[PDB]
């Protein structure tokens, strides 16, 4: 998963 | 205090306690318009549960995109929240999550996946409210919103998380 | 205003979301009287659903009959209502519903069961809050439930209703 | 009116209907404190059900003791409540309760049991709101609580209930 | 089980 920025 | 108790109703009401979660997104062109415009970026849903006493969680959403998926893509996040019982949890955060853009035919839903990488802040157990949104950026391109399309209809659409639990 | 967060709690306070409902009517002689006399002839119950997500349904009354049963039959009838997650069911509504009447005693319960009418607008995909009701005029005899009766105990009578969940 | 309804909302947040309740004690030293003084020996739980429209319960805890457990021991009552559908049940009530305090290193938990005294007017279908209250006056040590320990963690401490539902 | 007082 990738962060919300 | 009446404010406050409506909302304390409205996310009962919303509330799930076995990690099955439906989110219906209502006056859909209108908050689509709100992100394509910057106005209203994101959007969280109501909180829900793993079990009636486990893991507090929500979704967040990018109506027109957040990272690499900005302006092209619907973006759909996965947030761990402080909840009443972390102390009784097991930490970090280990579960499967699936995320689902609802087919209202039924015949082709978008779906994604993950595990947590339990290296990250994103899954420890939260001092804050919440704990950084992760995963996915890429979640669904924002062509497949259009009108000849049945993800979208009667101006809504419903997103589905699915919490695997397996250990707890 | 306050009265409509107090409808929201009391509907939240009785939903249910496996099919099962149990309606406690208490103050039984007095509603009784206002039916008979023609102030209330009829009351609906708050909403279940079939499943978390499923189908939204409420039950309505008549005390002192309707139709047929009008002045000697309790009447007993299913609705259909219109639910937040109607656009991903399946239309018409086709599961089997059973009704009943508790004997307070544990003795024979009055039951019915049937099946919807698919070509009956009672079971077609909710346009209005509520559709048309289905069910039975004649469900119990007035003349049942008196002194003695055992259906009414305390002041109180109990319906229950059953929707099977076969094919959900 | 608007306390009424606060307290209805704060007890549909806690009730669960599967016979297992967790109570979380938050400010547990002030409350304590409040207990040595006099000033508020005793609280009472929400309120818990076995099942959709099973027995109502709640507990009642003494901080600082009840009986032969005062000012030694943390005290623990089990209540059978007035509950809406009590004429449909079984009485009187004859299911085991089990009783714990947390430890929140989940190594070694307090844990209690007893089976109900069906001659006992606690067990009885209740005529008020509560009947009296029934168990472990000597539950936990005081010194348990006072001394470095894992019961108490961020200032709560978590009690758990479980009622066998066997033969219901 | 023992009662409260």
């Amino acid at each position: 998963p990738i962060q919300a920025s | 205090a009446m404010a406050d108790l409506e909302q304390k109703v409205l996310e009962m009401e919303a509330s799930t306690y076995d990690g099955v979660f439906i989110w219906k997104i209502s006056d859909f062109a209108r908050k689509r318009q709100e992100a394509v415009a910057g106005r209203i970026p994101a959007i969280f849903s109501p909180a829900f549960y793993t079990s009636r006493y486990g893991y507090k969680m929500c979704l967040r959403i990018y109506l027109n995109g957040d990272g690499t998926g900005r302006g092209t893509h619907l973006s759909l996040f996965f947030v761990v929240m402080k909840g009443p019982n972390d102390a009784l949890l097991r930490w970090p955060f280990n579960q499967k999550v699936t995320l689902m853009l609802l087919d209202q035919n039924n015949r082709e839903h978008v779906i994604d996946a993950f595990r947590p990488d339990v290296t990250s802040s994103s899954f420890q157990r939260p001092v804050n409210d919440m704990n950084i949104a992760s995963g996915c950026p890429l979640f669904c391109p924002v062509s497949k919103m259009e009108a000849k399309n049945s993800y979208v209809r009667d101006d809504a659409i419903f997103i589905k998380a699915i919490v695997d639990l397996t250990g707890l």
